[PDB]
């Protein structure tokens, strides 16, 4: 029934504090109410401390807040092997101590930031140690994969080609939200050149609320977590769909809010609104899980979608007749009291697997080579319990992820 | 498809009872039933009915003789790469177990004496022949029984097996144990083992019983092939679920000529479907007057089967 | 005579609450209370569903099987929830995963023995057992898998007593699950070969029949369930009442199944009029047959008008003329000679109880064995292949100790089952 969550890496923790905020906010549980149902991991104390100093301070147990005073290191190796190792046990312990206390759970919603040290590496083995300790569950990892041109870390790819290959054979469904492609939404669909990280977080903090929160919440067309991976992954590769939200209108500027279904659903497939720089440049969808929430008439959907199924310029895979999982919830969304999110009475958090990422992975793989081609910051990992193996052998890994996402599509 | 009939002689018990011998086999392929009958006035008269079979065996005929005419000609078929089946069909106590399993009024005894053993003997000899030797075949054997839609491995202590069918509709009995044999002696051991384990009721005073369907198979395998080079299934049928299987069996065999499911037909199905497959049916008859109704039932069933010929 | 209900899975369970919600009132049994029965006849035959212990506590003799606590802990924490003896609750706190394989081979297979245990404690209750009622959905774990096992075991333990199965076959238009055809095809398989009377209901055949035949605008589940439970009461319990011409599970079985498959029916209730207004009372009788025999009003998804019938059983329950009953049935059999199959001179099996549904004047349960249900297993079977072909969410099955030949098996089987059924439509 439940779904634990492990927010790993400063980012996964910032986003965590955010997604965790939106929660109580739409459940009437102020600062000090019940008890969360997740954990927080980081090898840099000062960040988890922000959850220990700032807002939502006492809504957590100093037990579900793991820290390694030591060093973060923007390098996979160190975070996965060398350092990150020391903490893992302890980490697990909570996701085994928190996993027990419950009643027939469904899985762990993992929150990490692909291209980091504590986020890429660590998790790599966290999800790793999970796939074995609970192979019998769902492993949906919600990632924030590398901005297409606006990356931060100098190594980023090293850290992301490595978190992909190690987690690939362990996740159930990996959700993806592109940090940059979300900015566009903040520039083009909300207008603000002042987007603090605290915003992107409010956003995913939204799209995510549509996943677990409301879905695990009764409705006219419930959709379990398992449901996802089933209706969402055509193949064992921990396939990565993309998150998209519909009413991303500004709560100040424009106001047409009352945008009946027929509209908000069409607003999902236009590439300028998908929290991912993977513009459907060719990527044929192969399965979409349209999660609606608020006042929505099933016919409105079983029509708004029909209209789409016949737009053709939206070309769905061949081997897939119908790939539209319609998830209907009741309670409308719940916008921050005064952030910058419109606040409509219905939304569409549609996520999907698109042959599109054939790109995004490509463009991120290429990156890697360029540097590896010169070993660039390699000495930083080797000296951290890794080898020419793990790199070269994780490169070959993704290679067959560029062929995979190619074969499962583009062909009939 | 070949169909034969074999009359067993009257046993000591029947003789002591002074049972009358109703059957005669005046020719190699002619069987006559001297049916006793009474008119309404109760006049006694004999309605002698005549049946013709590819081969009709008299009470004198030994198992070796019967084997020569029925099963023996099938062995080559497996080496040819085909699938052969031999069925013993008839009423309870007609002699089906005796013929297949070995000589015993109890239906249980000397394995060597029966068709399963004799067939095995020929399998080893042929494998050794020059045309065959190149084949580099391995011989495997299995023995299982079908009881109330359930399959039990006689080789593996009555272990209940599960039978599945694909969309393709090919059937497989998972868990069936195949044992490697390289000598007739080996096969005899397996037959003894399986026969001991065979299903039945309480220890009857005498004789075995045929609550089930017995099937001993000889398989030839190089490394697969057509899922094995060739296979011979010898079946000891239950006394004529049972009815459905028998009805099912008839249609499958007749289907063989041209090209209401049951477990037996399901397991055996691959043996009917292929082009290179042959079958022989041996109808067992108990000669006693008391059994006349049973015999006509057996004979008529036989006639329809051969009809396909 | 007797029977022992079986609430497999959540659905089958949720419905249990509605089947017992009803039935009880149709037998004057308050939560833990006894027989308040407005009459004295709603008691001489109760046994069929209860047991004598205290003297005011006639406890429903059903089984509650489920691998998800929360469920039974919602049914046991609500209304009539406190009437089942705790012994009845055979829970499986495990992960009630939505996998047919997880509730039939790996997780359910364990909880089974602790179930059969009770199914025997209840069977060996007293008097003579007739059969067991089975509720569940063929679109989940605890339903199709574990419940489909419960029977495969039951039918080995008493191949004598009957087995009615109430299945919530996967509705067309929209599937309330994703692997649905997986959990389904796999359970129908088990059904066609154990239970000998199945009543297939469709959550959307209900909506329709519940939103247009009952101007009901907000048909909550409770409702659907309620409507269904209304039919299963007319069937069983009902016939365990007097009647000019009464029948009982067997009659129903021995008049409705021409060929051993087991065949599935499609139940239909009689007076199905909206509350206030509609209360037309046009229930003389031609009005009930008018009802029952129309397309809409068949809890099934498929429409009878799309395929002959083999058998029909109008199990009426309310004082009427064995003439205006026996008669009507005829014209009906002649106005529609087209679809009613011919090699059965009298397809219809008229049944007639006396006492009607507590508050109503005249009703009549319909149990149709039409060849139309071919066009449903087709559906299901299709969905399978379209996804099996790509082994879609198959790893959740195999990874649970399953077989690639297991799925093959079921589809085929159930797929052939479609075939056969056509052998009569022609």
């Amino acid at each position: 029934r439940e779904c634990i969550s492990i927010h790993v890496g400063q980012a996964g923790v910032q986003i965590g504090n955010a997604c965790w905020e939106l929660y109580c906010l739409e459940h009437g549980i102020q600062p000090d109410g019940h008890v969360p149902r997740a954990v927080f991991v980081d090898l840099e104390p000062t960040v988890i401390d922000e959850v220990r100093t700032g807002t939502y301070r006492q809504l957590f147990h100093p037990e579900q807040l793991i820290t390694g005073k030591e060093d973060a290191a923007n390098n996979y190796a160190r975070g996965h092997y060398t350092i990150g190792k020391e903490i893992i046990d302890l980490v697990l312990d909570r996701i085994r101590k928190l996993a027990d206390q419950c009643t027939g759970l469904q899985g762990f919603s993992v929150f990490h930031s692909f291209g980091g040290g504590t986020g890429s590496g660590f998790t790599s083995l966290l999800m790793e140690r999970l796939s074995v300790d609970y192979g019998k569950k769902s492993k949906l990892e919600f990632s924030i994969y590398p901005a297409p041109q606006v990356s931060t870390a100098v190594v980023e790819p090293y850290n992301s080609i490595l978190t992909t290959h190690t987690t690939l054979e362990h996740s159930d469904c990996a959700f993806m939200v592109d940090n940059e492609a979300i900015y566009d939404i903040c520039r083009r669909n909300l207008d603000i050149e002042r987007p603090t990280y605290t915003n992107l977080n409010r956003l995913i903090g939204q799209i995510v609320s549509s996943i677990t929160a409301s879905l695990r919440f009764d409705g006219a067309l419930n959709v379990d977590l398992t449901e996802f991976q089933t209706n969402l992954v055509p193949y064992p590769r921990g396939h990565f769909p993309l998150a998209t939200y519909a009413p991303v209108i500004s709560a100040e500027k424009a106001y047409h809010e009352q945008l009946s279904v027929a509209e908000i659903t069409n607003a999902c497939f236009e590439p300028a609104n998908q929290m991912v720089k993977c513009d459907p440049r060719h990527g044929k969808y192969m399965a979409c899980c349209l999660l609606y929430r608020g006042d929505v008439v099933p016919k409105d959907v079983n029509a708004a979608i029909a209209t789409i199924k016949t737009k053709r310029t939206i070309q769905f895979v061949d081997w897939c007749p119908t790939g539209f999982k319609v998830g209907i919830n009741y309670e409308p969304p719940t916008v921050v009291p005064g952030g910058d999110l419109a606040k409509v009475q219905r939304a569409v958090c549609m996520l999907s697997n698109t042959t599109a990422i054939a790109e995004a992975w490509a463009r991120l793989d290429h990156k890697f080579d360029l540097m590896y081609a010169k070993r660039a910051f390699v000495h930083w990992y080797v000296g951290e319990g890794m080898e020419e193996g793990e790199f070269s052998e994780a490169r070959e890994d993704m290679a067959a992820l560029e062929k995979d996402y190619e074969e499962v599509g583009v062909d009939s | 498809i070949t169909v034969c009939v074999r009359k067993r002689p009257i046993s000591r018990k029947e003789v002591n009872r002074k049972e009358i011998d109703v059957i005669s086999v005046p020719r190699k392929d002619m069987l006559i039933v001297h049916e006793p009958r009474s008119k309404v006035d109760l006049t006694k008269f004999l309605e002698n009915h005549k049946f013709r079979f590819d081969y009709a065996f008299n009470d004198t005929c030994d198992n070796a003789m019967v084997y020569k005419y029925t099963a023996k000609p099938l062995v080559k078929t497996i080496f040819e790469g085909g699938m052969a089946t031999c069925f013993a069909y008839g009423q309870t106590g007609s002699g089906k177990t005796h013929t297949m399993g070995g000589e015993f009024n109890g239906k249980v005894q000397d394995c060597k004496n029966g068709i399963y053993a004799m067939a095995a003997k020929d399998v080893f000899v042929t494998l050794n022949m020059p045309r065959y030797r190149a084949m580099n075949l391995v011989v495997s054997a299995s023995f299982f029984e079908i009881y109330s839609g359930k399959v039990f491995d006689l080789l593996s202590d009555k272990q209940k097996l599960r039978v599945l069918e694909d969309g393709k509709q090919q059937v497989q009995v998972v868990g069936l144990t195949e044992k490697v044999v390289d000598g007739v002696e080996e096969v005899l051991k397996l037959i003894q083992h399986g026969n001991a384990a065979r299903t039945s009721g309480q220890t009857s005073a005498n004789s075995n019983s045929s609550r089930s369907h017995a099937v001993f198979q000889i398989v030839l395998r190089p490394q697969g092939s057509t899922k094995i080079h060739g296979k011979f299934s010898f079946i000891d049928l239950a006394g004529n679920e049972i009815n459905k299987s028998l009805l099912a069996l008839k249609e499958c065999i007749r289907a063989l000529g041209k090209q209401r499911v049951s477990k037996l037909t399901q397991v055996l199905r691959d043996s009917f479907i292929g082009e290179k497959s042959k079958t022989c049916m041996i109808a067992m008859i108990s000669p006693g007057l008391s059994s006349c109704e049973h015999t006509l039932n057996t004979l008529r069933y036989a006639d329809r089967v051969k009809e396909l010929v | 005579r007797e029977i022992v209900h079986i609430q497999a899975g959540q659905c089958g369970n949720q419905i249990g609450a509605k089947f017992w919600e009803v039935i009880s009132d149709e037998h004057g049994i308050d939560p833990t209370g006894s027989y308040h029965g407005d009459s004295d006849l709603q008691l001489e035959r109760i046994n069929v569903y209860y047991n004598e212990a205290a003297g005011n506590k006639y406890v429903p003799r059903a089984i509650l099987v489920d691998l998800e606590p929360g469920t039974m802990d919602s049914v046991r924490s609500g209304p009539f929830g406190q009437i089942f003896r705790p012994d009845n609750f055979v829970f499986g706190q495990s992960g009630a995963g939505n996998n047919w394989a997880k509730g039939h081979y790996t997780e359910g297979a364990e909880l089974v023995d602790s179930v059969l245990d009770v199914v025997r404690k209840e069977s060996e209750s007293c008097d003579c057992l007739q059969g067991f009622q089975l509720t569940h959905s063929l679109g989940g774990g605890t339903g199709s898998g574990m419940g489909t096992l419960l029977i495969s075991k039951i039918r080995e333990e008493y191949p004598d007593r009957i087995m009615n199965t109430f299945s919530v076959v996967p509705s067309p238009k929209v599937s309330d699950t994703v692997v649905e055809p997986y959990n389904a095809t796999l359970s129908v398989h088990q059904l066609v070969e154990n239970t000998d009377e199945t009543y297939c209901i469709d959550n959307e055949a209900l909506y329709d029949i519940c939103f247009r035949t009952l101007k009901l605008t907000t048909p909550t589940y409770g409702d659907l369930n309620h409507l269904v439970s209304a039919t299963m009461s007319g069937v069983t319990t009902c016939l365990r009442f007097p009647g000019q011409l009464n029948a009982d599970l067997r009659k129903l079985a021995v008049n409705m199944v021409p060929f051993p498959r087991l065949h599935f029916f499609m139940p239909g209730f009689a007076p199905l009029t909206s509350r206030g207004s509609q209360q037309y009372r046009a229930l003389t009788v031609p009005e009930l047959t008018q009802q029952m025999f129309d397309a809409k009003n068949m809890m099934a998804a498929c429409d009878p008008r799309h395929g002959r019938y083999l058998t029909v059983a109008a199990v009426f329950r309310g004082r009427m003329s064995m003439k205006e009953v026996d008669e009507q049935m005829l014209n009906v059999q002649n106005k529609n000679s087209s679809y009613f199959v011919e090699w059965i001179p009298n397809n219809v099996k008229t049944a007639v109880c006396d006492i009607p549904p507590r508050g109503l004047k005249m009703s009549a349960t319909f149990i149709g064995n039409s060849t139309a249900i071919q066009e449903l297993f087709k559906r299901i079977s299709e969905q399978f292949t379209a996804m099996f072909r790509r082994k879609a969410f198959l790893h959740w099955y195999t990874g649970e100790g399953m077989d690639e030949m297991e799925f093959t098996e079921a589809e085929s089987n159930m797929n052939d089952l479609v075939s056969e059924y056509q052998q009569y439509q022609d």
